[PDB]
RNA sequence: UUUGCUCCACACAAUAUAGAUGGAUACGAAUAAGGCGUCCUUGUGGCGUCGCUGAACCAUAGCAGGCUAGCAACGGUGCACUUGGCGGAAAGGCCUUGGGUGCUUGCUGGCGAAUUGCAAUGUCAUUUUGCGUGGGGAUAAAUCAUUUGUAUACGACUUAGA
RNA sequence: GCCCUGAAAAUGGAUGGCGCUCAAGCGUGUUACCUAUACUCUACCGUCAGGGUUGAUAUGAUGCCCUGACGAGUAGGCAGGCGUGGAGGUCAGUGACGAAGCCUAGACCGUAAGGUCGGGUCGAACGGCCUCUAGUGCAGAUCUUGGUGGUAGUAGCAAAUA
RNA sequence: AGAACUGGCGAUGCGGGAUGAACCGAACGUAGAGUUAAGGUGCCGGAAUACACGCUCAUCAGACACCACAAAAGGUGUUAG
RNA sequence: GAAAUUGUUGAAAGGGAAGGGCAUUUGAUCAGACA
C-alpha cells in the first residue's frame, strides 16, 4: 500500500445523554498516512463492535515511533488472508530493524508468494521474538549462528557507459 | 566518440546486443560487430533449435520465394534480430543499417583494430548463473550454416598471431615501466604527482 | 512611407484549396465545403486538408493592408486617382486594367505630383 | 473439400525451374572426396556422346 | 594546435513527437557526456549551430549554418530540448551539431 | 567517326556529401575466477601485487599556429627514398635496415599580430565527374547481317565465315 | 502460489513486431520521466452580453470606446455575404493609343464564396456603386448532347483445293 | 430476441486501447509557452536496460481492463502455509 | 479558339500505384521595404 508508519487511532462511540462518556478503544494501525489509517481504524470497528463513521469520533491519532530503531530484531507475525478459494490464517517470522520495515516486507511477501494484494490482508499481531529459539522458521533461523559471514559471489558492477574496453570480472 | 566502433559478439545476449546497436546506429554511429558465431541466446539449445524451426516454416504458400527467407549464418541470425529494431523500411531506416556491419570471426582491418563490449548485453554480467543459454555457431550449424569449421580453423590461426603480438607487446611495456621508474622521485615526476599526475 | 502599423501576421498563408481537386480534372480548387455523410474532410479526420473557418480572420489592425502599409485603391482616370489626396499614407492606387497606355502616364505623372502611391506603376510602359 | 480419391503428384519438384539451362555444359556441382593417400589424377573427363 | 573546437559534440535525435505525430517546432539533442538532467541543466541557454555545405556559393562561402538555443532538459539521461531559427531538416536525425559555450556564465 | 585509351603528376573548373573537426588505442581464456610482475622444480607451481570501471591512455602551447637565433641532447617525429621480412578470411596492410631532409613546446632568446572594430561555422574535410597541357605504358573487340541445328513461338541458344 | 500434464484442424504468422529468462515475464512497493484539439497564462478572429459617447468647427450613429464570458456538429432552421443573365438610376465610368474572352507551378486583398493586377493572346464592345428582376451557381442522377482516352498498333483480317 | 434507469454511438473529430462506430481519457475558433489525463518509458518509439522485495525455467513459458477463450481432474517441479 | 486528350522541347522525380497534411533542407522564381 506504500512505505508505512504505524498509529495509535483512539476513537469511541457518539456521546448521548443517556451514555456520555462512552468506552473507548484503540487500535494500532499499519498505513501510509493518517487519512488511510482513521479509514483503517473504522473498518476494523464495525468488524467487532456496532459502531459506524456515522455514529462514532476520532479521538487521537498519534504515530508510533520504533523504540530502538537500529537493532536487529526477529519478528514473528501473524496474519489472515484471503486466497482466491477461501481464507486463512498464517504465522511468518520477519527479521529487520523496525516494525514498520517489517510490515512493508510482509505486504510484499504476501503479495508475492500468495499473490494477496493489501486489501485482502488483516495483520493480526506483529511482536518482537524476545528468546531466540523461539524462532521457529527457518528461513530465519539460519541468520542467528554464531560468528556468521557469507561471501557475496559472482559481483556485478553496473555500467556507466554503453561500452567497455575490458571484459569485466565478477570478482569478490 | 569513436569514428567506428567494434563490437566482439562472443558472450553478448542476441537481443540485448540487437537492442542497443539498432539505437546507436539511428543516432549516427558506425558500428561493426565480430565473432557473431560466439554470440549468446538464453534458453537451452534444444529451445531455441525449436524456435528456429518455426521461423523456418513460414514461407508464401504460392511462391516459397517471395515469402520470408531464412538466414542460416550466426551474423546474419544477429541482423534479423536488429533489423527487427529499426524502423526499416523508411530511408532513415535503410541509412542507419547501411552504418552497420556483422561479421563471422575477426577479418581484417578489424583483427588488428580494438573490440570493445556491451556491459548491458554482457551474458556473464547478465544470465543469473545456472540459467541455461545457447551459442549462435552451434546453433547456426545445426541449422544448415555451412561454415563453422573454417570460421573455427581461420581464428584459431588469427588467435596464434595476435597472442605474439601482444606477448611482444607485453614485453615493450615492461621496458617502458622501467623507463619510467628512474624517471619517478624525478623533480618534474613528483609535480605531476602533486596535479594528479 | 506608409501610416505605422503592427507586423502584420497572416495566420494561414496557403490557399485552401477544394478536396479532390487535385483528384479530378472536372474539380476546381476553389473553395467548397463537402456535404457528404461518411467524408473524411468534413468529418476533420487527422491527416486531411484543413477547411476555412473563422479563426483565422486576420487582425483588424492590418487586414487589407498589404506588405507596404497601404490598403489599395483602384484607379480608372485621374479624378479618381484624386480621391486619396488626403491619403497617400493610408492608400495606394492601383491602375485599373483596361486603362490605356496613353491614360496610365497621365495618371502616374499625376499621382506623383500629389505623391500618391501607384502599385502597377508599369503596365503598358512603353519602353 | 478433398482429391476424393488420393494419387501422388505429377513430377518432382526437386528439378524446378523446369527452364532452359544457363549452358551446353552441364556443370559439376560435385567432385569425388579427396583421399591425398592416392597418386595425382583427374576426377573427370571430357567427350562427345 | 591540433585541436581548435570550442563547442561540445552533439547529435540531432527525433523532434519532440509523441508514438504517432511529430512536433518540428522542437528538437531533441544528444549532447556529448551529459549523462543526466542535471548536467544537462548546464547547456540550457547555449547556442546550437547546425553547420552544412551546399553548391551554391552565397556570401562568399558555400558553407551554411542553422542557428539556435538549447531550452530545456529532456527525460532521465541527459538528452536535450532545442529549436532553431528554421526547424531542421529531419534528414539530419543522426547529423551532428555544435553546441556552444556563450552565453557563459563561470 | 576527326587524336581516341590508360597508370602517375597539377591545373582549372564543376558536382556532390545520412554528416571530419586531437587518436577506431589489436592476446586469449575464465567469471563459484582472472591480469600483471617476479622466483623456480616450468606446474592445475611459490611469492608479490592489481581491480572496485576509459574519470584511462596517448596526444595537446606557437599567424588554423608566422619570421627568426642559440643551447642541451643523439632522443622524438613528418616526408620522400633504400635494406630485409611477414600477412590470402576481404591479405591490399604490418614490421625491420640504412643514409637524406624538415620540424621539435627538452630548455633559453629577437621579431610579428590591433581597424575582422563587443558574437555571426567565419570557410582549413572528401565524393564523383569534365576539360586542356606532358612524365610512363598499351594498340581490342562486341553487335547487325550472313550461316549451322546439339537450339528456337519471337527474342534467346549453339556453330561457321580474310 | 508460479510452473507442468490435462490441451486436436485445416495458405505461413503473430504478447502489434523484434526479441526478452536475478526479464523486456508474474505479484507488490517507490521515485523520476514522455505526451491530447483537455487544464493555466498571453496574443489574434468571431459570437453573445453589459457599460460609455450627438457638442460643435471633417471623414462611417446600422457607427466609435471600454469590459466579460463563450466557440464540436448530421437532419434541420435562421442570418450575413460571394458569383451570373437582364431592368431603373448614377459615375458627364473603361475602350481600336485595344472592350470582351482565353492562357500564365508571376504579384496582391479576403477565413471563404471570390476580388484585384502584370505578361501573352485577341479584336468591339464592357464595368463600379444604389436599387429592380429571374429560365441565377453542378461532380455525381446506368443524367442529356457533343467531344476524348487507357484498352492497342491489340483482337483480328485463317470457310469456299491455287 | 425483448423490457428498466443512466451514460454513449448514430450527428464527433482529438489523446490512449497496434488495429476497430459504442471502452478509457478528453469533447474541437487561429496560434505561443507551460502542465497533465488515459496510456506508456529495452529497440521499433517520445520517455529510467530506474530503484526494491519475492515468485517463475515450460522438448509448444509468460506478458495487462472491455478483448479477441479454456474446464474437471492430476504432479515426489518449486514456494510459502 | 477553353477542356479532356496528343506531339515536340525544357526541368524534375520514380526498389509492388499515385495524389494529400504539418514542417524544414536544397533548386528555381518573386513581392515589399531600405533610403
Ligand atoms: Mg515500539
Ligand atoms: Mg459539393
Ligand atoms: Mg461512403
Ligand atoms: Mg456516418
Ligand atoms: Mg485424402
Ligand atoms: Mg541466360
Ligand atoms: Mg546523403
Ligand atoms: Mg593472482
Ligand atoms: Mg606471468
Ligand atoms: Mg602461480
Ligand atoms: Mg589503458
Ligand atoms: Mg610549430
Ligand atoms: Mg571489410
Ligand atoms: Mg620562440
Ligand atoms: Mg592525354
Ligand atoms: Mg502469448
Ligand atoms: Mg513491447
Ligand atoms: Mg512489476
Ligand atoms: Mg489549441
Ligand atoms: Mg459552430
Ligand atoms: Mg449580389
Ligand atoms: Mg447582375
Ligand atoms: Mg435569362
Ligand atoms: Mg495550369
Ligand atoms: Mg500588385
Ligand atoms: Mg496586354
Ligand atoms: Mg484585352
Ligand atoms: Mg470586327
Ligand atoms: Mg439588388
Ligand atoms: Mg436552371
Ligand atoms: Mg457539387
Ligand atoms: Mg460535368
Ligand atoms: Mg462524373
Ligand atoms: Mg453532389
Ligand atoms: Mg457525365
Ligand atoms: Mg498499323
Ligand atoms: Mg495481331
Ligand atoms: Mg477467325
Ligand atoms: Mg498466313
Ligand atoms: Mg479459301
Ligand atoms: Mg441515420
Ligand atoms: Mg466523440
Ligand atoms: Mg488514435
Ligand atoms: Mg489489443
Ligand atoms: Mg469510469
Ligand atoms: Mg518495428
Ligand atoms: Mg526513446
Ligand atoms: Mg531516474
Ligand atoms: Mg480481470
Ligand atoms: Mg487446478
Ligand atoms: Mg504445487
Ligand atoms: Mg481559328
Ligand atoms: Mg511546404
Amino acid at each position: 500500500m506504500a512505505h508505512f508508519k504505524e498509529y495509535q487511532v483512539i476513537g469511541r462511540r457518539l456521546p448521548t445523554e443517556s451514555v456520555p462518556e462512552p468506552k473507548l478503544f484503540r487500535m494500532r494501525i499499519f498505513a501510509s498516512n493518517e487519512v488511510i489509517a482513521k479509514s483503517r481504524y473504522w473498518y476494523f470497528l464495525q468488524k467487532l463492535h456496532k459502531v459506524k463513521k456515522a455514529s462514532g469520533e476520532i479521538v487521537s491519532i498519534n504515530q508510533i515511533n520504533e523504540a530502538h530503531p537500529t537493532k536487529v530484531k526477529n519478528f514473528g507475525v501473524w496474519v489472515r488472508y484471503d486466497s482466491r478459494s477461501g481464507t486463512h490464517n498464517m504465522y511468518k517470522e520477519i527479521r529487520d530493524v523496525s516494525r514498520v520495515a517489517a510490515v512493508e516486507t510482509l505486504y510484499q511477501d504476501m503479495a508475492a508468494r500468495h499473490r494477496a494484494r493489501f486489501r485482502s490482508i488483516h495483520i493480526l499481531k506483529v511482536a518482537e521474538i524476545e528468546k531466540t529459539a523461539d524462532v521457529k522458521r527457518q528461513y530465519v533461523k539460519q541468520f542467528l549462528t554464531k560468528d556468521l559471514k557469507f561471501p557475496l559471489p559472482h559481483r556485478v558492477q553496473k555500467s556507466t557507459k554503453t561500452f567497455s574496453y575490458k571484459r569485466p570480472s565478477t570478482f569478490y | 566518440v569513436e569514428p567506428v566502433v567494434v563490437i566482439d559478439g562472443k558472450g553478448h545476449l542476441v537481443g540485448r546486443l540487437a537492442s542497443v546497436v539498432a539505437k546507436q546506429l539511428l543516432n549516427g554511429q558506425k558500428i561493426v560487430v565480430v565473432r557473431a558465431e560466439e554470440l549468446n541466446i538464453s534458453g537451452e539449445f534444444f529451445r531455441n533449435k525449436l524456435k528456429y524451426h518455426d521461423f523456418l516454416r513460414k514461407a508464401t504458400a504460392f511462391n516459397k520465394t517471395r515469402g520470408p527467407f531464412h538466414f542460416r549464418a550466426p551474423s546474419r541470425i544477429f541482423y534479423k534480430a536488429l533489423r527487427g529494431m529499426v524502423s526499416h523500411k523508411t530511408a532513415r531506416g535503410k541509412a542507419a543499417l547501411e552504418r552497420l556491419k556483422v561479421f563471422e570471426g575477426i577479418p581484417p582491418p578489424y583483427d588488428k583494430k580494438k573490440r570493445v563490449v556491451v556491459p548491458q548485453a554482457l551474458r556473464v554480467l547478465r544470465l543469473k548463473p545456472g540459467r541455461k543459454y545457447t551459442t549462435l555457431g552451434k546453433l547456426s550449424t545445426s541449422v544448415g550454416w555451412k561454415y563453422e569449421d573454417v570460421v573455427a580453423k581461420l581464428e584459431a590461426k588469427r588467435k596464434v598471431s595476435s597472442a605474439e603480438y601482444y606477448a611482444k607487446k607485453r614485453a615493450f611495456t615492461k621496458k617502458v615501466a622501467s623507463a619510467n621508474a628512474t624517471a619517478a622521485e624525478s623533480d618534474v615526476a613528483k609535480q605531476l604527482a602533486a596535479l594528479g599526475y | 512611407a506608409s501610416l505605422p502599423h503592427p507586423k502584420i501576421v497572416k495566420k494561414h498563408t496557403k490557399k485552401f484549396k477544394r478536396h479532390h481537386s487535385d483528384r479530378y480534372h472536372r474539380v476546381a480548387e476553389n473553395w467548397r465545403k463537402q456535404k457528404g455523410i461518411d467524408s473524411v474532410v468534413r468529418r476533420r479526420f487527422r491527416g486531411n486538408i484543413s477547411q476555412p473557418k473563422i479563426g483565422y480572420g486576420s487582425n483588424k489592425k492590418t487586414k487589407f493592408l498589404s506588405p507596404s502599409g497601404h490598403k489599395t485603391f483602384l484607379v480608372a482616370n485621374v479624378k479618381d486617382l484624386e480621391t486619396l489626396t488626403m491619403h497617400t499614407k493610408t492608400y495606394a492606387a492601383e491602375i485599373a486594367h483596361n486603362i490605356s497606355a496613353k491614360n496610365r502616364v497621365v495618371i502616374l505623372a499625376r499621382a506623383k505630383a500629389l505623391g500618391i502611391k501607384v502599385t502597377n506603376p508599369k503596365g503598358r510602359l512603353a519602353l | 473439400s478433398h482429391r476424393k480419391y488420393e494419387a501422388p503428384r505429377h513430377g518432382h519438384l526437386g528439378f524446378l525451374p523446369r527452364k532452359r539451362a544457363a549452358s551446353i555444359r552441364a556443370r559439376v556441382k560435385a567432385f569425388p572426396k579427396d583421399d591425398r593417400s592416392k597418386p595425382v589424377a583427374l576426377t573427370s573427363f571430357l567427350g562427345y556422346k | 594546435a591540433e585541436s581548435h573546437r570550442l563547442y561540445v559534440k552533439g547529435k540531432h535525435l527525433s523532434y519532440q513527437r509523441s508514438k504517432r505525430v511529430n512536433n518540428p517546432n522542437v528538437s531533441l539533442i544528444k549532447i556529448e557526456g551529459v549523462a543526466t538532467p542535471q548536467d544537462a541543466q548546464f547547456y540550457l541557454g547555449k547556442r546550437i549551430a547546425y553547420v552544412y555545405r551546399a553548391s551554391k556559393e552565397v556570401r562568399g562561402s558555400k558553407i551554411r549554418v542553422m542557428w539556435g538555443k538549447v531550452t530545456r532538459t529532456h527525460g532521465n539521461s541527459g538528452v536535450v530540448r532545442a529549436t532553431f531559427r528554421n526547424n531542421l531538416p529531419a534528414k539530419t536525425f543522426g547529423a551532428s551539431v555544435r553546441i556552444f559555450l556563450y552565453p557563459s556564465n563561470i
